[PDB]
């Protein structure tokens, strides 16, 4: 396996919204958090 | 007949302690297949570290002999004594050793083995690994000889961190490498839990069992700078790869490794049912954002050349018999967005 992204509040990207639902395919090297 | 020496200082720790004893011996009430009790388990992993797992079960193999004693107050309390865990690294890494040796490339195989199980190259097993790539065979997504035994690869951990043959075809850094906006996924994966506003706990019990960034971090000093932040947390699943790329450009500010557990489940599921398939997850795997918190696991804190998204961090986390965490950058290091970070091993 596992592993997290850690993000402070005052980071400008945010996690890309289809993450949110479990069980959705991360693909490597896709954007996952965005400003 | 005859234990391997890491296992038999297991067995003779057991037996150290009557309380520890005594939870080897609860944890197994009840139980009617093998291991039945904790002399069958010594002998079951004095089997399994001398061999490469296969294709076939939801998880690795100690897992998938532990998954019953881990779902018991008795296997709870054992697996989260730190004195214990001390011997599960030991263990995992004599097995690891084995894993690294040529000798566990036999599985890399394309026999059947029998209704459920297969070597890692018969056709169930590769298209099973490139589920996700759209429809590239597994030799042209991975490096890999074909045409060579075992595809070329030296060891059962070779396959299991092998390389992508072409990433900008089948894992493009999306955006491109220049942009310094963007954050990318350090391992394929499957999501498994985005939380906001993440706080720290002082203990791990209720709460939603949710993350506690003092725990999680190890007390990093760091730590403050995260409060109120935000987390996602990846699954990686028995075929997906399983190296790390870097998910920003930026430069690597600090590695911790942090001993941890192996075998611990969120206590408000001990005692769910474990599914007998493949699809309905057993506890363990609903308990990924509680044993964040507390498994063996690297923390790694990189700042991001866009100061805009400035200091983030990476936890890399064990999962029972797959917990070493090896980083492949040092601190200090310049990164770009996808290059390679690291990898997990099968090892504590
Ligand atoms: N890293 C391969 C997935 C994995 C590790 N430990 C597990 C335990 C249960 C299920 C999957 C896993």
């Amino acid at each position: 396996x596992s592993f997290a992204l850690g993000l402070r509040k005052d980071c400008r990207a945010e996690i890309v919204e289809k993450f949110t639902e479990p069980g959705t395919v991360i693909r490597i090297n896709e954007v996952v958090a965005a400003l | 007949f005859g234990l391997m020496q890491p296992i038999q200082e297991f067995k003779a720790f057991i037996e150290s302690d009557p309380v520890v004893h005594q939870e080897f011996i609860d944890m197994f009430e009840g139980i009617q297949d093998s291991p039945r009790n904790y002399q069958e388990l010594c002998n079951m992993f004095n089997d399994i570290f001398r061999k490469a797992p296969v294709y076939g079960d939801l998880g690795p193999p100690v897992y998938m002999i532990m998954a019953k004693l881990m779902n018991t107050r008795a296997g709870f309390s054992a697996f989260t004594r730190q004195r214990l865990n001390l011997h599960f690294k030991k263990l995992f890494d004599t097995w690891g050793l084995f894993l690294s040796s040529k000798d566990s490339r036999n599985v890399l195989v394309a026999d059947q083995f029998d209704d459920r199980h297969c070597g890692w190259l018969n056709e169930r097993a590769l298209s099973a690994m490139v589920k996700h790539y759209n429809g590239r065979a597994f030799d042209e997504v991975f490096l890999c000889d074909k045409n060579a035994p075992y595809y070329g690869f030296n060891s059962y951990d070779d396959f299991f961190n092998r390389r992508f043959r072409n990433r900008d075809i089948d894992r493009p850094v999306v955006g491109g490498v220049n942009n310094t906006t963007l954050i990318s996924a350090a391992c394929e994966s499957l999501s498994y839990n985005v939380s906001y506003d993440v706080q720290s706990l002082d203990t791990l019990v209720f709460k939603g069992e949710t993350y506690s960034l003092k725990h999680l971090l190890n007390n990093d000093p760091f730590t403050p700078q995260f409060e109120h932040g935000s987390i996602l947390q990846g699954f990686l699943n028995v075929t997906a790869y399983h190296r790390w790329h870097a998910p920003v450009n930026g430069t690597i500010v600090k590695i911790i490794n942090v001993p941890g557990t192996y075998f611990a489940q969120a206590p408000s599921t001990i005692g769910d049912p474990i599914p007998d398939n493949d699809y309905d997850p057993p506890p363990y795997l609903k308990s990924l954002v509680y044993f964040s918190n507390i498994a063996a696991r690297q923390i790694m804190f990189i700042e991001a050349d866009n100061k805009e998204i400035g200091l983030i961090f990476l936890v890399f986390i064990g999962m029972t018999e797959i917990s070493t965490c090896e980083a492949t950058v040092s601190e200090g290091q310049h990164v770009n967005r996808g290059d390679d970070l690291g990898m997990f091993h099968f090892g504590g």
